[PDB]
């Protein structure tokens, strides 16, 4: 859901990579500076906290 | 891709810098030529003064 949500917000000029801790994953998105807001909106809207 | 963005960001700064630094290497080459020029102009002025004065001195004496 998150992956789809980022992809509409931030197009194809993004890198989403994740590694697994012992549950789910802490995930990290890499975005250009000034597409920061597009990425945060996508998480906020999902209900995903930082 | 995000990487195709980034390569346009270096190639952009690294032309501005090199035009700025050929606008200092031009400016210096000008100001120095106009300097060199004026330091021989001033040399011209001196020689007249010292020859006009001298001829008068040697005339008055004679």
């Amino acid at each position: 859901l998150v992956e789809e949500a980022l992809r509409k917000a931030l197009e194809d000029r993004y890198l989403l990579a994740h590694e697994a801790y012992a549950g789910g994953v802490p995930a990290l998105v890499v975005v250009h500076r000034k597409e920061v807001d597009q990425a945060k909106a996508a998480l906020s809207r999902a209900g995903v906290a930082e | 891709k995000l990487e195709a963005i980034l390569s346009q960001e270096v190639e952009a700064e690294i032309q501005a810098l090199l035009q700025e630094a050929e606008a200092k290497a031009e400016a210096v080459k000008r100001e120095a030529e106009e300097k060199a020029k004026a330091l021989l102009q001033a040399r011209e002025r001196a020689l007249e003064a010292q020859y006009r004065a001298a001829l008068r001195r040697a005339e008055s004496a004679g």
